[PDB]
């Protein structure tokens, strides 16, 4: 079976028990089928993976996998040891053993082993007992699914886990070819694309990759993963995977935006994709996205606002249409401005009624009854209302015959970089 | 590694 | 009785009620005794000022409230209806009127009535009943005051809340001239300073703001605050308020950063200042705070420093980030001579940002996971940051061999940081 | 002038 949903796979805050029920819902509700567990900095993912859930800890997981059933969604437990496991310890074995039997006793069927973003150098003990650090991936996770009784799914994720980290190459690498030879047949591999944030995950790339895994992966997309900038955010659509992929795939898990309610674009257009054009999933999603943002009931938000949000925090490689619109119009207001014909006011009037319509979307969604909609997107709104009002104002400034340590520290050394806006 | 970035 | 604690007075996501009472934990033991509460976005304080609380916000309010009583934190009530009442309407006045008597009844005791970041005009009918834009707000306050049985607290936020939003000055406005006449005398003013976030709040700015309003005022104070700029956090001492204003002030309420966790530093070196005078040093009150802290953490005092003068306050950086700045705007000035002086200091420029480093996989790594995500984004921002202006000090020591870009080739998003936004602010001067 | 954000000065 197709795996098609959410890896919650980020670094940062992870989302709490009411947001993963609530993500459950919309997944059943869209026709996606898995939620993949690994956030970053869950504590006992990852840093503290050796340590056992408390009995408080427990009853919440277990609560957490009874609603994924309820729902319908395969839920599926990562745990990710590879910083500082002696892989040929046998009591590191049993720790990993018993972690994942106390999670099996939850209810959970369906696990993973990750082992992305850790150093390619084994220890002293480790090199005594493996030729290479695919052999010691390997024989753990081998011994892990067989443990476990070959459960339907489980996942391993590679440290070369992208184009760009296989050395020498994707068609060549001796991490990959042990993992394709040694890796045994009922255990999926997980696959970011090309690179880490993938533009396309071109056909041939996918027919090269499963040749060497000898399998066809299963994708982390992390397409609308915004965790490694402050400032992003993308409520765009899903783009730049052809549905041509589908038979080439075990699945497709989109790690996305750590803010929780930022993700209904996303995985909507996951959804809709799995089940294509962008621009048409984008309008389905933002016409039914619409109906989350009512004022609330009172005893004593619009669709173009909408799209204007969008395309202010669109894809990591492109600006939606009328974010490129304005930015081109203040380019060209500001390298004409020496001038200052009918034609720079008209324009700069015509561009100070944009910059309202920005001001106008803060408002309105301030309005919104769902709190969590408007809190979870509150600073990213914040930011480009208050550029647009300053950018505004300037452009007055410009017209009129008559912020210093914005961004704090980071904001000055980046200044100082003389690459900043390189890619502008 | 702190991130998604070979150190 | 002096009025020194926090204001929860910022925009965007409020504090949860558990946070609320652990406010007052820590308000209780630093000997801070007030609490207003006024966040921009919870929205029966302001968006829709008009709505009753439910039978199930009641019970959390009523509960939040007891918690204040039981920590000794008086709990002031605020409410902020100026984006849209009607203050001649009768319906209006007893809308307002309801709202508060259901607070009272949750046990309240104090409140305020907050004018502040409304659009300065009135509507027709307003404009047939009143002379003024203030008349109409000291009507009402007025009023409201004498509704309530002239609680013994009850504070004003007026519309010109610092220097820069009086019309056409401080000394000589209209509005604050007609406030200081007819507001009544057992009401108390809000007031931020010279500006909305105040680098200094020197005591003749505050003499000459009390003569107008005709009493001493009760600061809010935006020093810490950091919902104006997304990526700014502020950890560093209260500072640039001389004691000597305690005598002159009716209270001193912090509006600090909107992560919780973060204002350690923000409310205890507030709570030394204060005790200091019921002289002070910022630098000091900066170290009792740190040491303290460090306990609710692996993370060092000497992390925790690092961090603090990283994200510092809104017009200074701290020692140790100020002088990483200066080598570095250094090493780029004198890059040209790749000359044992510039290789040594990069190679010890290189070392501190490697400390940058440490201290974030120290906090990624503690044991309170809680302080951990309130402060994530802003130290994992400066670690990247500061990754790569240590590996832009490296490629400018690699062009005596490599005439290489410092980007080759295809790259992740992360290289070119702030996305649409970034862009705009890039284009302005 | 609302939202606690003055035009520049
Ligand atoms: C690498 O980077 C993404 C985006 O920053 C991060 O969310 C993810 O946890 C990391 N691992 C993988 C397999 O993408
Ligand atoms: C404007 O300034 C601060 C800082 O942005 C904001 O938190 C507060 O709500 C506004 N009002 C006052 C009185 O500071």
């Amino acid at each position: 079976h197709f795996l098609c949903g959410v890896v919650e796979g980020f670094y940062g805050r992870p989302w709490v028990m009411e947001q993963r029920k609530e993500l459950f819902r919309r997944l059943q509700k869209w026709e996606l089928n898995t939620y993949l567990y690994a956030p970053k900095d869950d504590y006992k993912h990852r840093m503290f993976w050796r340590e056992m859930y408390s009995v408080e800890e427990a009853e919440q997981l277990m609560t957490l996998i009874s609603a994924a059933r309820e729902y319908e969604i395969e839920f599926i437990y990562a745990i990710s040891p590879g910083l500082d496991i002696t892989f040929s310890n046998p009591k590191e074995v049993s720790t990993l053993k018993r972690k994942l039997d106390q999670v099996s006793q939850f209810g959970c069927r369906s696990f993973a082993l990750l082992f992305d973003n850790i150093d390619h150098n084994m220890c002293a003990a480790d090199k005594e007992v493996f030729s290479s650090f695919a052999h010691a991936q390997v024989s753990i996770t081998n011994e892990i699914y067989q443990y476990l009784g070959e459960p339907e799914t489980f996942l391993f994720c590679p440290t070369e886990y992208c184009g760009t980290f296989c050395y020498p190459n994707v068609s060549q690498s001796p991490y990959l070819r042990t993992v394709g030879e040694k890796l045994l047949p009922g255990i999926e591999v997980l696959w970011t694309g090309p690179k880490v944030v993938s533009k396309e995950i071109p056909v041939e790339s996918i027919e090269e990759v499963s040749k060497i895994i000898k399998r066809a992966p299963v994708i982390w997309d992390n397409i609308h993963a915004n965790d490694y900038d402050q400032k992003r955010l993308f409520l765009g659509p899903y783009k730049g995977r052809s549905t041509e992929l589908i038979p080439r795939l075990k699945g497709v898990l989109t790690n996305p935006n750590c803010e929780f309610e930022a993700n209904y674009v996303a995985i909507h257009t996951l959804a809709t994709w799995y089940k294509y054009s962008p621009q048409m999933a984008l309008k389905l999603a933002l016409t039914e996205w619409l109906q989350e943002f009512g004022v609330p009931h009172q005893y004593s938000v619009t669709l173009e606002d909408l799209q204007l949000l969008a395309d202010l925090f669109y894809l990591p490689y492109e600006h939606g249409p009328k974010g490129a619109q304005m930015l081109r119009e203040f380019q060209w207001l500001r390298a004409n401005s020496s001038v200052v014909i009918e034609e720079w006011r008209s324009r700069a009037a015509k561009f100070e009624e944009m910059c309202g319509l920005v001001m106008g979307m803060f408002t309105r969604l301030s309005n919104c009854a769902n709190r969590t909609i408007l809190y979870d997107m509150y600073s990213y709104v914040w930011d480009i209302k208050s550029i647009m009002s300053m950018v505004k104002s300037f452009v007055q400034w410009l017209g009129c015959r008559s912020w210093a340590f914005r961004g704090g520290l980071a904001g000055e050394f980046q200044r100082l970089l003389p690459i900043d806006g390189a890619n502008d | 590694w702190v991130d998604s970035t070979p150190p």
